[PDB]
RNA sequence: UAGGAUAGGGGCCUACCAUGGUGGUGACGGGUGACGGAGAAUUAGGGUUCGAUUCCGGAGAGGGAGCCUGAGAAACGGCUACCACAUCCAAGGAAGGCAGCAGGCGCGCAAAUUACCCAAUCCUGACACGGGGAGGUAGUGACAAUAAAUAACAAUACCGGGCGCAUUAGUGUCUGGUAAUUGGAAUGAGUACAAUCUAAAUCCCUUAACGAGGAUCCAUUGGAGGGCAAGUCUGGUGCCAGCAGCCGCGGUAAUUCCAGCUCCAAUAGCGUAUAUUUAAGUUGUUGCAGUUAAAAAGCUCGUAGUUGGACCUUGGGCCGG
């Protein structure tokens, strides 16, 4: 009871980027499309 | 062999009601000692926990599978469930109020924690993935 | 721009009134209001009274410009008045709609005599 | 309570084994080359294709003559051929069992758009549907599974209000029209 | 339950009235009456969903209270009679008269006859018996009891009925060879003339009954209905000849008047 | 058998008499977390499991029991008594029955408004007018189900594969994309004049003017060893924390944990738990197996049960297509 949390507080703490968001739906199985075997 | 007289309905009939029985599924759900486990057929079931544990491991693994002993309200079985997140133990605490599920298998013993068959789902009711995410605090 | 054209028509001389689903087609215009149905519908088929009319239940389809509705061309409008739901004649003016407080409506009153 | 008795029912189906590179690129492959929402449109088709399938093996089933299999296989047939789903001369009842997913993809509203010109995309044609510029007969169509008879496939046009094919221009028009004047 | 239902729910109604299933929860539990009560129509089908000269209940009892809506020779202001088979349900305001007979597919249209064949109406016979004093007396299916019968007159038979004399005019001896058309089951509708009948002792009579263009079929006692002597009926068919159509040949009726049009 | 009672048959009950009725074809008894059915889920076929619930039938109104009125009740939104519970009392007394609608407590894994309305469907009354928590409308409602947005199109670009010669080139066609690159178009989410809807409002359907620069009008759920689709990425931890349905990972180079990038499957849905169907030809009548993997009784007799050899003219013709 004693180690509880050690590993997920020994982690350091880093942030995500601001990534341009993916199209959702439709667009989104048109980039998978031309992308997979169109490219 | 089998006896397929076209008037041997009754003798079929009676011996497939008598060869059912030795179906471990069958057996297990008819037998009426589903209600006598510590969820008596139910899904979910909230209860109350004693305190954290932590238990050993076993053979080909070594760890302290950190678990609890809890009370049911409805019918006052005390069980032990296992706490399933890295360092989640933390969250739980003495004499709070938890949501016990099934741990899989169908009430049966899970991987290497020795003899348990149960999960917590929630506590204090607050969702303890979110707890996990920080997504709500209790 | 907007017309308006009536099928599914039949009189019925028991109620004494000429009953009817109108077709209205309207381009462009949002939908047309029933007041102003009134007096088109009225100057068409010569009532002389352009208030035995009671225009009701429409749709305005999909897409727009093409509207459905029921007509009721009443010849009296005594038998409007007798012939008729209230809720509509209030509509139109005809008659005024009171509100009720159910407490002593018929419960405690019940009690006393 | 009524309206617990109007019924209401399911149209797809979640397929057997999730994960397999065959089924996954083949749907792909469908799914891509119409320009749909998801794979849940396709799933409809292989449900509606599971069903006429189902009646007409049951029709094939039984022998000619009888009344049920004539009835509901001319029934069928001409369903079919309401939908110019089967071709001329191929009246056979087999010829359903024949056809697969691609020729109720192929007559979709936004494949018939695509293959009448007007969208200069297949994506471009589904937009297009869901921004009310089209009709079919004078009512404007925005499903983009329509599934268009062959009747009303000749004039399949824009709408009267749609700016490209109807009447005044749209927003964005007149927003940059009015700040030019 | 506790006594007489007096709520009918619409999917209880009988089949054959047509209405829908999402337009309410109760249908109009046609009232005690002179016919079975499940091979009825109340007057409010009648009237709102057939002829549409209404469009609510209310307005149906405004159609009735008026005293306009005369059945059988005796205005019925009831919004729920049970108007069955050759009831003449006639309007004075309109002049207009209908009688209400089967149609081919199992279900009730209202044919219009004119004056002198709405003078009258049409019944077949429960049994003749005798009564108080030894007064024989005949009791009908449209519930009726004629007192002094025929002595030729007998069970199952068919007996016209003027609405002033109010007594017998003529009768239908209910044999081998005279039109009849059923008026229950699956067979309902269709006319035919009888062209056999055999009895079992202690059970349903059968008749077997041959259609006007080569169909044959069986039926129980209860259901056929003599109409008239021989091949001619003494009423009014239907647009139907009384000849039910296999469905091919109603889909070749619609192929072919969208073919000659 | 005779009678009594019932509206009526009847051991329903009474008097007398007889000694009968059910059962290995399962009575009687016990369990049922069991109201029955129409039906629900799943299904190649056959099946397996479920069915409290809006349609029909039955039964109950806290638990039993007994009756008035009435055509109809052993009624409970009727009464009488007892038992359990409880309210008012000015302390003698009195009123009770939400498993009706709504709502409150408790029980729990588990279930919404103390709303509006008689306009519809019908019922009801002495009755065209009254009444109707039946029933409809509205609020909460990711129970389930349906359609279905979250961008589209163009040239610019470092570029990226032939196709015009294809060498030696170079730029070329559908544009494939890293492009917050550049550009004007399209629109509904939303706001909203109005009208329509409505018993009156509300929603939907129409539609004045508003309403997109990609940071936003931002899509998530879970997973990335095998099954099983997708990292012999990077950092941290070091048989610990933890993961993991199972096989297994972690003992200082972790494809398996905790993190970031990338990716994947589904997509306004998905994971989790239990129960159940499929898988299951692992309940097998169709359709399993018994030498050795679990399974031929030690052996024979044997009643029911199941199964039972062959033999009986439509033998040859006409006739109509
Ligand atoms: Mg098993
Ligand atoms: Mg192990
Ligand atoms: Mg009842
Ligand atoms: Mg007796
Ligand atoms: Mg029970
Ligand atoms: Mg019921
Ligand atoms: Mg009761
Ligand atoms: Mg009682
Ligand atoms: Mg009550
Ligand atoms: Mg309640
Ligand atoms: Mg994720
Ligand atoms: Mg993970
Ligand atoms: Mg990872
Ligand atoms: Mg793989
Ligand atoms: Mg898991
Ligand atoms: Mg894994
Ligand atoms: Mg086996
Ligand atoms: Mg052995
Ligand atoms: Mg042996
Ligand atoms: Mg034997």
């Amino acid at each position: 009871l004693a180690r509880a949390g050690k590993v997920r507080g020994q982690t350091p703490k880093v942030a995500k980027q601001d990534k341009k968001k993916q199209p959702r739906g439709r667009a989104h199985k048109r980039i998978q499309y031309n992308r997979r075997f169109v490219t | 062999g089998k006896t397929r007289g076209m008037g041997a309905g009754r003798k079929l009939k009676t011996h497939r009601r008598n060869q059912r029985w030795a179906d471990k599924a069958y057996k297990k759900s008819h037998l009426g000692n589903e209600w006598k486990k510590p969820f008596a057929g139910s899904s979910h079931a909230k209860g109350i926990v004693l305190e954290k544990i932590g238990i050993e491991a076993k053979q080909p693994n070594s760890a302290i599978r950190k678990c609890a002993r809890v009370q049911l309200v409805k019918n006052g079985k005390k069980i032990a469930a296992f706490v399933p997140n890295d360092g989640c133990l933390n969250f739980i605490e003495e004499n709070d109020e938890v949501l016990i599920a099934g741990f899989g298998r169908k009430g049966h013993a899970v991987g290497d924690i020795p003899g348990v068959r149960f999960k917590v789902v929630k506590v204090s009711g607050v969702s303890l993935l979110a707890l996990f995410k920080e997504k709500k605090e209790k | 721009a907007v017309t308006l054209r009536t099928r599914k028509f039949m009189t019925n001389r028991l109620l004494s009134r000429k009953q009817f689903v109108l077709e209205v087609i309207h381009p462009g215009r949002a939908n047309v209001s029933k007041a102003d149905l009134k007096e088109r519908l009225a100057k068409i088929y010569e009532v002389k009274d352009s208030n035995c009319i009671f225009v009701f239940k429409f749709r305005t389809h999909f897409g727009g410009g093409k509207s459905t509705g029921f007509g009721l061309i009443y010849d009296n409008l005594e038998a409007a008045k007798k012939f008729e739901p209230k809720y509509r004649l209030i509509r139109n003016g005809l008659a005024t709609k009171v509100e009720k407080s159910r407490k002593q409506i018929k419960e405690r009153k019940n009690r006393t005599k | 309570h009524v309206n617990f008795y109007r019924n209401y029912g399911k149209t797809f189906k979640k397929p057997r084994r999730p994960y397999e590179k065959e089924r996954l690129d083949a749907e792909l492959k469908l799914v891509g080359e119409y320009g749909l929402r998801c794979k849940r449109e396709l799933w409809r088709v292989q449900y509606a294709l599971s069903r006429i399938r189902n009646a007409a093996r049951h029709l094939l089933t039984l022998d000619e003559k009888n009344p049920r299999r004539i009835f509901e296989g001319a029934a069928l047939l001409r369903r079919m051929n309401r939908y110019g789903l089967l071709a001329e001369g191929q009246d056979k009842l087999d010829y359903v069992l024949a056809l697969t997913a691609e020729n109720f993809l192929a007559r979709r509203l936004q494949t018939l758009v695509f293959k009448a010109g007007m969208a200069k995309s297949i994506h471009h044609a589904r937009v297009l549907i869901r921004q009310r510029h089209i009709r079919v007969g004078r009512q404007i169509v925005n499903v983009p599974s329509f599934m268009v008879r062959v009747e009303s496939e000749k004039h399949i046009d824009f709408s009267l209000t749609s700016p490209f094919g109807g009447g005044p221009a749209g927003r964005v028009k007149r927003k940059n029209q009015k700040k030019a004047s | 339950a506790r006594g007489l239902k007096k709520h009918l729910k619409r999917l209880n109604a009988p089949s054959h009235w047509m209405l829908d299933k999402l337009g309410g929860a109760f249908a109009p539990k046609p009232s005690s009456g002179p016919h079975k009560a499940r091979e009825c129509l109340p007057l409010i089908l009648i009237l709102r969903n057939r002829l549409k000269y209404a469009l609510t209940y209310r307005e149906v009892q405004s159609i009735l209270m008026q005293r306009h809506i005369m059945v059988d020779g005796k205005v019925r202001t009831d919004k729920t009679y049970p108007a069955g088979f050759m009831d003449i349900i006639s309007i004075p305001k309109t002049g207009e008269n209908y009688r209400l007979l089967y149609d081919t597919k199992g279900r009730f249209r209202l044919h219009s006859v004119r004056d002198e064949d709405a003078k009258f109406k049409l019944c077949k016979v429960r049994s003749v018996q005798f009564g108080q004093k030894g007064i024989p007396y005949l009791n009908t299916y449209d519930g009726r009891t004629i007192r002094y019968p025929d002595p030729l007159i007998k069970a199952n038979d068919t007996i016209k009925l003027d609405l002033e004399t109010n007594k017998i005019v003529d009768f239908i001896k209910f044999d081998v060879g005279n039109v009849v058309m059923v008026t229950g089951g699956r067979n309902t509708g269709r006319v035919g003339v009888i062209k056999n009948r055999e009895k079992h002792k202690g059970t349903f009579e059968t008749i077997h009954v041959e259609d006007a263009q080569g169909h044959q079929f069986a039926t129980r006692l209860g259901n056929v209905f003599t109409i008239g002597k021989g091949t001619k009926p003494w009423v009014s068919l239907p647009k139907g000849k009384g000849i039910k159509l296999t469905i091919i040949e109603e889909q070749r009726k619609r192929d072919a008047a969208a073919q000659a049009a």
